[PDB]
């Protein structure tokens, strides 16, 4: 792997961390949970199901 | 009883004594239980209407403050301050509400009137703190010795006042470089501060503590100035007149430790150590530079078990994970540090996450031989104001250096010829080499030597260039370098590197005995261990064994994990036909290789066929063909050989 | 079992939990509450709370992951109301990012006093907060270059217009569509995106 390769890890969440090249913002990002447990679906839920799935985590 | 307690306050009007109160807590109620920030705001307005007054407009800004509108706490605090311009406290509010909306002038213009006005201790410091978090150094500067600017006034609360005064100015000066302007005005605090001291001894003896401190505090900055300045005899004096003021303040007793430690003392460190150790026996820094002079003293297994309880206090700690993992690098011990790991991610599911967890775990591959991975780890940390500049350092020494070779090594560097011939080694290389130079753009220094080191670091990517222009210039900064710093060991390393790049070998030569005279600290640790392996390859080339093998076993002295320090010496043992110590060199390269240099695979396979131990032998021949399919030679000529003799 | 639920759904809230395990949690509180009032034919009176904070606090950090950082900062306004479940830490830190990357350096500013007034905060983490203030503030202002208006319903005086669980903005519609379970409002054009509430994960109807 380059420099480069490896940067790939930082260069998306970059857009959130910092402000117009001027301010970062890092210590407040540490509240957020990441994209793909913060994204929701157009799916149906039912209590059986719903405190079944739960209970199972 | 909401509507008892409402009615009853709604009963005091305008005419009636205690109607602030009164509307104070009609706001209050219905913003706590109607959750109405209007009936609120209408009951501090009617306060405001009914009973204008200084007081009352203070708390009216307060209110405002608390529901978030400090344009209205504004208004407040000036129908307040136009009022009675005698208080600095509701000047100090006034300005907090103008800082958070941007009026600095306003609250600059407000903290000068009241100090032109004479009022109280705080407000040379309120003024100080917000021109210095502007960046305004010079305006703070100007301010304090404006406020210093009178005859100095007898009083006992002026002499204190003047002396904190002085304070705040000697620390202004320090962003200023006036660090001998600094002590002059920290001397003429202790000067202000004796005469503090001598009343209050007399009129004031419960603030005899306080007042002790502030002239430890005071003596502790003229220390540190006096380090500042490399006269670490008055940085001693001045810290132990610091402790002669407060003898048990836990930053006086740990730099006075540093400086016992700095000056050669381990023994009274270690005294201060163990003082502070019993004042608080949770601090890191004490219980880690106990560790150190214990490692120095060769108590290693002290030094390990003493950051060993302090992880088990305190199993979320990176700075004390990362000396540990490197005094089990020193010590040849790696396979305990997993341990530590998981003792974090125990505590905290989310360590994995954090800088210095991603730190430690890049340090530990780099060791384990997985330059990749650790480079992956370094990366995820590399941002960070602490442990990603500690992983940028070691994502350049990798980039320099991925193999961890001595750089121009006459032994090995003749030898890989059918990957370092090729474009494809020698382009990725070079690649890593010009990006080391971004990853050092990326090392913003904050100190002289920070900039040393950096610019050392970049002449290192020149020299691995092998480009003669930027090799020489590379040689030109590192002897500038050591013009000014006759001791300075990566310069001295720069030089030798250099010019054996450049062919002068007898001039890398002395270069590198002058490195090999010194004594070892753990800052130049892989500068100094690096120098004695390029020494000993030279040293290979003069077939003078005997010291090489001295400076690879010294480089093991100092950090018993080092693979290049076997893998040179098992190669003199098998020179000298001592085909079973090379064998037992050549064993501890396979394992610290990960199995990944099948090299010393050919080579321990060989030593095995060649001692008669020709079952090992084919073990080692399955280990390779595992580790490499397709790698050549081996099968045919030690395998084969090897599996013919095995019944004769 | 509403009570119950309601316990893990607190606890789990308190430890930091995965924000939409802590929506489902008190999503099955409230439709235990639902059950019990079904049961009928101030914990009993509020039921689906916990649910519509862990549900805005997520929508607004959609919001911020879908760029829409205007929409992200009005659903993080309307989370000022809930630091009786969600502490005033997530919240403010959230709303502050949005307003800063909104360019409404005020909003941040009164958000960044809300996060520094924490007594459960060290003088350390008060001085951390203080540093991103006073760098955004000296870097740009600590006033609003653009302006979010949604503090004209959060004063309470005139009343509330019901927040909409797709979107998380108030309600401007006369009349418009309300879950048959949890009872909140959508805007008509809003709800033809889905096939369940937004909300409680109930069928439309």
């Amino acid at each position: 792997m380059t420099y480069r390769d490896l940067d790939n890890d930082l260069m998306k969440y970059s857009a959130i961390q910092t402000l117009d090249g001027e301010i970062d913002l890092k210590l407040l990002t540490k509240v957020l949970a990441p994209e793909h447990e913060v994204r929701e679906d157009d799916v149906g839920w039912d209590w059986d199901h719903l405190f079944t799935e739960v209970s199972s985590e | 009883d909401i509507e008892r307690a409402l009615s009853i306050l709604q009963n005091v009007t305008a005419e009636q004594p205690y109607f602030i109160e009164a509307r104070e807590k009609m706001a209050d109620i219905y913003l706590k239980h109607r959750k109405d920030k209007m009936l609120y705001i209408t009951c501090f307005r009617e306060i405001a209407e009914r009973m204008a007054n200084p007081r009352s407009f203070l708390l009216l800004g307060d209110a405002y403050m608390n529901i978030l509108e400090p344009e209205e706490a504004i208004v407040a605090y000036e129908q307040a301050l136009n009022q009675n311009p005698k208080d600095g406290t509701l000047a100090s509010k006034m300005g907090k509400a103008l800082i958070k909306t941007h009026n600095y002038s306003m609250a600059i213009t407000y903290y000068e009137a009241a100090l032109k006005t004479g009022q109280k201790n705080y407000l040379c410091y309120d003024l100080a703190e917000l021109l210095l978090k502007l960046k305004w150094y010079d305006k703070a500067e100007k301010v304090l010795q404006h406020a210093l600017a009178h005859e100095p006034v007898n009083e006992l609360s002026a002499l204190m006042e003047d002396g904190r005064c002085q304070v705040l100015l000697a620390k202004v000066y320090s962003k200023m470089e006036k660090l001998g302007d600094a002590i002059t005005a920290l001397q003429q605090a202790r000067e202000l501060q004796a005469r503090v001291l001598k009343r209050v001894q007399m009129e004031q003896p419960d603030a005899v503590p306080a007042q002790k401190h502030l002239a430890a505090e005071i003596c502790a900055e003229i220390a540190k100035h006096s380090v500042a300045q490399r006269d670490y005899e008055k940085a001693i004096k001045f810290y132990r007149e610091a402790l002669v003021h407060c003898e048990t303040d836990n930053k006086i007793m740990l730099e006075l430790a540093r400086l016992y430690l700095a000056q050669d003392d381990p023994d009274s460190c270690l005294r201060q150590c163990a003082l502070l150790l019993q004042s608080d026996q949770d601090n890191e820094a004490a219980t880690m530079m106990m560790a150190d002079l214990m490692f120095r003293k060769q108590d290693y297994e002290q030094a390990v078990f003493h950051l060993q309880q302090l992880l088990e206090r305190k199993p979320d700690n990176y700075m004390t994970l990362s000396r540990l993992i490197d005094l089990l690098r020193r010590c040849g011990k790696l396979e305990d540090v997993p341990r530590f790991f998981s003792m974090a991610e125990k505590r905290n599911s989310r360590a994995k996450l954090e800088p210095g967890f991603q730190y430690c775990k890049g340090l530990y591959l780099w060791y384990t031989g997985e330059p990749n991975d650790a480079l992956r780890h370094f990366n995820k940390a590399r941002k960070d104001r602490d442990w990603g500049q500690n992983a940028l350092y070691n994502m350049i020494e990798i980039c320099l250096n991925p193999d961890n070779e001595t750089v121009g090594g006459e032994v090995f560097e003749n030898l890989d010829g059918d990957l370092g011939n090729s474009t494809e080694k020698q382009e990725s290389v070079q690649l890593a080499v010009r990006t080391a130079e971004k990853l050092l753009k990326e090392l913003k220094p904050q100190t002289v030597q920070g900039h040393v080191q950096l610019r050392i670091m970049e002449n290192y990517c020149l020299m691995a260039t092998k480009q003669k222009s930027n090799v020489e210039q590379a040689l030109n900064t590192f002897t500038e370098i050591a013009a000014s710093e006759k001791e300075h060991i990566p310069a001295l390393l720069g030089m030798a590197t250099a010019y054996m790049i450049l062919k002068q070998t007898p001039r890398a030569r002395n270069q590198l005995k002058r490195i090999a005279k010194m004594n070892w600290n753990a800052i130049d640790a892989e500068e100094f261990e690096k120098s004695w392996l390029l020494l000993a390859d030279i040293y290979i080339q003069s077939a003078k064994y005997d010291m090489a093998e001295d400076l690879l076993k010294r480089c093991l002295r100092h950090n018993r994990s080092c693979c290049k320090a076997y893998e040179y010496m098992g190669y003199i043992m098998e020179k000298e036909q001592a085909y079973t110590d090379a064998a037992l060199n050549y064993e501890m390269a396979w394992k610290y290789s990960n199995r990944t240099n099948p090299a010393v695979g050919y080579k321990l396979a060989f030593n095995y066929l060649k001692a008669k131990r020709y079952v090992d032998s084919i073990d080692i021949c399955h280990q390779v063909l595992e580790a490499h399919p397709t790698y050549p030679k081996i099968r045919k000529d030690i395998l084969d050989k090897a599996r013919a003799s095995l019944r004769p | 079992a509403a009570k119950l639920m309601f316990k893990i759904a607190d606890e789990e809230a308190k430890k930091g939990s995965k924000p939409l395990r802590v929506k489902k949690l008190y999503v099955l509180s409230a439709l235990l509450i639902e059950q019990y009032h079904e049961q009928m034919k101030r914990f009993t009176d509020n039921a689906w709370r916990g649910a519509e904070a862990y549900h805005f606090f997520i929508l607004a950090q959609r919001q911020l992951y879908e760029g829409c950082v205007d929409t992200a900062l009005k659903t993080a306004l309307h989370l000022k109301d809930y630091e009786d479940i969600i502490p005033p830490v997530e919240i403010y830190s959230l709303l502050a990012l949005c307003a800063c990357a909104s360019r409404a350096f005020g909003t941040c500013s009164k958000a960044f006093i809300k996060l520094k007034s924490l007594e459960t905060l060290s003088s350390e983490q008060k001085q951390q907060y203080e540093d991103l203030a006073l760098e955004i503030f000296t870097k740009h202002t600590s006033k609003d270059n653009r302006k979010p208006e949604l503090d004209s319903l959060m004063e309470g005086g005139e009343g509330k217009l019901p927040t909409c669980v797709a979107t998380g903005s108030p309600i401007t519609e006369y009349q418009f569509w309300m879950c048959s379970v949890c009872k909140h409002g959508v805007l008509a054009q809003e709800i033809s995106h889905y096939s369940f509430c937004p909300l409680c994960h109930s069928p439309v109807g």
